[PDB]
């Protein structure tokens, strides 16, 4: 059960670690801060000038009062194109709307007139991928100036299949539906349209609107009434316990991560500051010590963790496959804390198969530097800033190789929101391939 | 127990003590409480006409004899019982309008029929009211409205028994059990 | 959300409307009042004379203390035969019995000795139809003098299939089981028999009784112990909310309905006085304005309404089909508020198919004068008195073309009891035919 | 009754003479021989759809055959019976 | 409903009955008391000497504080072999562990060094049979000195199939894993091993251990953390009511049973002292009076009882088959109170088929002297001491023909724990064979 | 072991879904474990594995249930002592002799 911390908060080697980390968390807070302006206060003023709410103003009004919002991939497109395309011009994230956790996707009209750059499409899709896999109703705040005036459509395909699967699709048009865009609302179960403001160019004339609104505020109010009538019930079943905080403070995580990549540390100190009551029941602690494995709870949600603590060797691969076999048997979500430092394959296979076939929801956080990320399709994949020019978290995060860079001191909160979003969907039983014994 | 009331004058103590006897109920046994209520409320006792033969003297007024209870009563008892018996809320469907002890009927008036038995007597009170009013019940108080006069008395439910305050005497009421007795 | 009423209660055009309506509600209360006597105080006295409880006295004793009772088709047979056959000599209705909502069906021995006239059979069956579709346990209070001394059997067939489907069948014989009747208890999982009083003519000699009773009171007491051991669980799943009353009084509905058939009115004023908190979220308010469609809640139960507001045109048919598509997707019950005033069929088809195939429970109330009633098999079908000699609600209601004429000021209560009865059964997912695009 | 009512395999009925009874148990089809039984004449019922027609006794085998085969377009459900009153 | 007792507690014929009964309950308490020592205070001291907890000390430490424990077959092997083999050297029983009801099976190392005698195997299996049928996670406290140095393996087969069915298998090795034994932990999802104390002879060298422990106390503590992460949910569905005690005292049961086998009594007096509120709703009280049948509740759990009250005749067989048909329809557990005192088969068949095919959980208690015990595979089968040298409860109980002899005054408690254990598993719907009408 | 074997056969008949045909002819369940047998007949019948009994001798003691517990029983008349067609009520087909019986 309960973990004892060997980390000295008031030490100097510590402050050094917290030094570079806080340093990075702050680089991030700044960039995001920038990214928050879309196309500069320039375009933003122009937009507010036309009497329209900004994409993020819409998102905050649509949400339930005080609701958390889990923004997905904000570093999208960063330093990828010629100029800037803040967050690829689309703001995605999960938030509560009339008690239901919804996938919200809005076009930032103030970024190239909300025109889909390749990565804009990739991100819009990525959001749906998430909305489908986790059974999250969708709300698209449409406002776009093209699909690039000077890949898509797949988008509509998604709207149709989710609608077919009972995952309600809602469109709110508060701007232009240029080119493709026009289908986004066409392809939604319910569309809210802004009248005499929102240029509908390629209610009862477009025949793609089921609710008409005076302004952006009215529109979002209606969009809320829409979600209000989804008669929604979550399908994920689990033995949730009442939440219990970790014994040590969140921020201490900054000090835990050695400032030097080489300098080995015990990942257990990272787990101890994420899980409930800091209780971690380790599995085969003396075997495959390179892979730490154990059970725990996070915000009352039972999870099975696997964190890298060195190089993956045979015994580790086995340890790991056995552990995932356990988790799937019991229908417990999987937490992968990845930091990949660096005959063999015979056993690595077993791990692969376990990780590949495991059907419970999986979550992955890169906290360091086989297995690997988007390769196993985890519900979400986040990266800590300290993780690794062409290897910078910003590099990948900017190309949707993950769902964003997050604050280490918030990992527990993020994993919690995620686990819960995931629970909207059922937890399938698992079938594994032929394990190469 | 011993009930003691103090007052500035003797009428005060008496009137207060009397109120303490009104607000006291005891069921499951026979009690000298109805008796005591009468004593304090006896003209002889107010006038202080005391001597050690007082009890055996006014016995006729102190120890009356029952009067079967009026249809005035059964309606009251029924309402009371019916209202001490909610309706079963099922976890299946918690707000089901089917849980109403209402008596709701389609176009006609609310119908509720109860097989009650007080003491060694039994009536089949049939409650009808196209007028939702009449009686209500909060805590241990039955609030009745006999057209114009809103009065309130004790009605306490303990187990399968409903103890109703009627004319300064606690009456135990319960539902008739066709099976129990047939046996 | 919230509806604003344009109806003036203290107006004169109003009182006029409330005039003819209250007038009719009272005609009804009287007829029923009559119908309540079965075969007159004559036969009733004779019956009580033999020491027997009357059919309605039995029904009230069987029920849970204070329980509502939803009588079905009381106007059955009215002015259909030679003389009178009050309620066709059978009293049907849904009521609570040991916390379970049950379909109760009793023979009024005081109406031609409780002899099945054609409509008596039609009604007995109709009750079972309801008991099957809504998974309501059955309790038959048997007491009959024939199947007509001077169509049936289908009845037993029903007992067998419901029994097979796990919908418990209970018989309580408190009289004669003449002709067919003898099978009614034979065909029930459990039969309660009255001894030395209830002539069993075509316990252990009829071999059709599992419980013996001294008298009608003992019998019904036993019948209660029967339902007490059904180990019953309702199967309908829904996001029920705690009930909230409508902003305006029930009775105001009398004034809303124009006294003149022609004189058009907004049906939304009818909805506003039925749904919870008077909140109605309308769908496509500006398209097919002849068909009002929206979501709401009634006694905490989420419903999707469709009310006629004129003649059904193309756009309306479409509007409607789309809306029902939504409701089925979400598993929300359907409320049809029908008042049918009066190339085309291409779209009407879509509506038909949606309405025909929709598998959620459907409820219909005729409040005025394609689509149409018993054609789409709604769980129940009720008529307001103002609705339309051979077109009088009494005409149809008397021939089981509907489940009864109800008080407009009680529609919310009736729909509520109904919706809940319906919930004993699951809510099937929907499959639609080929929509003629 | 229960056996006949609940039986889910296809059922066919032919009236060849004069409980149980016809349309009461919902057989896939119901035919009547002419010799079967004014208000009781096969024509009476047959004319009011109480059955699917009057057929030639010498063809019953052929009719039952076509029917059985038509029936086979649909699956043959497994059966669940009610509580048999032992 | 409510039963009236015709039993006079302060009578003399009574005290006579209570006389022989209490007499027997005490013979039992003594033998068990003996059996509790395993291999005498001799071996027990030797064992505690080696610093090890005794099998029953382990069982009590493993359990949740204060938890009841339902020991299975303690009279196992009694007077079957040469010398003694207390409880066949294995202590089995159901108990709470981290809120989960688990099947615990431990080797009494102090009985022939915990060596499997034939009946030891039979009992170990019997425990699993129960663990499978009732979906009870397993915890094996391993400590054995052989499979007989001077049938098995089936055991491992069971471990595999339960593991496959999601019924978690846990091994705790606190001693020797001689011969077969070595596979017991090998075949478990999770094994807790005691280091430098528990001779592992046929963690990472046996490769059969996933948790290492300093001592027996540490081990059992870990075993608890194991069950703590089973993410367990019970699957039995029932309309449980809050528990209500029987009107008469438990002990009065001693007086009820005539001291003489012949002397007939009403079994209803036995039911009245077991069921909640003493309410028993009898079915067909006047038919087949030799077989009493009715519904009731026990610790809020609804049950359908069938108790022998004489010789089984035709009408009884029928009565019984009909009743079980009812119970299965409703998914109510069956309680068989058997006391078998002593053309025909035509009807007995029906009963057989009903009893054989009924798929709800079945429980049987022999309280006296076709049908019969282990023949119908009831979840459990217990015997009262008064029941019937080669016919003595000890005879059978010692050869696993039942799960133990229990105190009549505790039957209600035992049936309650059992019913609840059973509820870990779902309640299958029933399919009956062809009833010979 | 007779019981053990009879059961073993059913175990096989169940697991492999093999219809059963019991040729009954017994003089006891030992005049000077069983019943489980009938339990099996019921469950296989329930699973749609048809149970057939052919009594060509004695149905002593338990035995009497074997045919009772079968979907269809063929009985030999005036030869096969039925001691513990329409009097035992456990027979659905009557036969003159063993050859007729097996033919049925």
């Amino acid at each position: 059960a309960i973990l004892h911390t060997q980390i000295n908060p008031r030490s100097a080697e510590f402050a050094a670690n917290a030094a570079t980390m806080l340093e990075q968390v702050n680089a991030l807070r700044t960039l995001l801060g920038r990214i928050h302006e879309g196309g500069g206060s320039a375009a933003q003023a122009r937009h507010s000038a036309r009497g329209k709410l900004l994409v993020r103003e819409r998102i905050n009004r649509l949400l339930d009062p005080g609701s958390p919002f889990l923004e997905l991939s904000a570093l999208a497109a960063h330093e990828v194109y010629g100029e800037e395309v803040a967050a690829a011009g689309i703001v995605a994230g999960i938030g509560r709307v009339e008690g239901v956790e919804c996938m919200i996707v809005g076009n930032d009209a103030t970024v190239k007139g909300g025109t889909y750059y390749p990565l804009t499409v990739k991100k819009h899709l990525r959001a749906q991928a998430i909305a489908l896999e986790n059974r999250l109703p969708c709300i698209y705040l449409v406002d776009s100036g093209g699909a690039n005036l000077p890949h898509f459509g797949r988008i509509f395909f998604n709207q149709a299949n989710m609608s077919a699967r009972g995952i309600p699709q809602i469109a709110v048009v508060m701007g232009s539906c240029t080119a493709g865009g026009a289908y986004v609302p066409a392809m939604s179960d319910e569309t809210v349209m802004v009248r005499e403001q929102a240029t509908i160019f390629l209610c009862k004339v477009s025949g793609v609107a089921d609710h008409y609104a005076e302004d952006d505020d009215h529109a979002l109010a209606i969009a809320r009434r829409c979600v209000a009538n989804l008669n929604w019930r979550k399908q994920g079943q689990l033995q949730c316990r009442a939440p219990r905080a970790p014994l040590y403070p969140a921020e201490e995580l900054y000090g835990v991560i050695p400032a030097d990549s080489k300098q080995p540390y015990d990942v257990r100190e990272v787990i101890a500051r994420l899980v409930d009551g800091s209780e971690f029941d380790e599995f085969k602690a003396l075997f495959g010590t390179t892979l730490v494995c154990g059970f725990a709870h996070l915000h009352g949600y039972p999870i099975a963790i696997l964190a890298n603590n060195g190089i993956l060797f045979a015994e580790a691969a086995q340890k790991g496959a056995h552990f995932i076999e356990l988790a799937c048997q019991r229908g417990i979500p999987l937490l992968f804390l990845q930091n990949i430092t660096g005959g063999i394959a015979k056993h690595g296979a077993k791990l692969v198969t376990a990780v590949a076939c495991a059907r419970v929801p999986k979550f992955t956080v890169l906290i360091g530097g086989g297995m690997c990320g988007r390769a196993y399709d985890p519900r979400f994949l986040w990266m800590w800033p300290n993780a690794r020019h062409q290897g910078h978290p910003y590099y990948s995060s900017a190309r949707l190789w993950d769902d964003g860079v997050i604050d280490p001191a918030q990992t527990r909160e993020v994993l919690a929101l995620a686990l819960s979003a995931a629970l909207n969907a059922p937890i399938e039983p698992t079938a594994f391939g032929v394990f190469r014994m | 127990a011993k009930l003691i009331a103090w007052g500035e004058t003797r009428e005060e103590a008496r009137q207060r003590l009397l109120a303490m006897l009104a607000e006291t109920s005891v069921g499951g046994l026979r009690t000298n409480l109805a008796f005591l209520r009468r004593i304090l409320g006896h003209p002889a006792f107010a006038a202080a006409e005391l001597d050690t033969g007082f009890i055996a003297r006014h016995q006729d007024d102190l120890l009356p004899a029952p009067q079967a209870l009026p249809e005035h009563f059964w309606q009251a008892a029924a309402e009371a019982w019916l209202q001490s018996e909610p309706g079963h809320r099922r976890d299946d469907d918690p707000h089901s309008p089917w849980s109403r002890n209402d008596g709701w009927r389609s176009a006609l008036a609310r119908e509720s029929d109860l097989m009650l038995r007080c003491r060694d007597e039994r009536r089949c009170v049939r409650l009808r009211h196209a007028s939702p009013s009449q009686y209500r019940l909060d805590g241990d108080d039955l609030v009745s409205r006999v057209d114009g006069v809103t009065r309130r008395s004790a009605a306490l439910r303990r187990g399968r028994q409903l103890f109703l305050e009627w004319e300064g005497e606690l009456l135990a009421i319960e539902a008739v059990d066709p099976i129990a007795e047939a046996e």
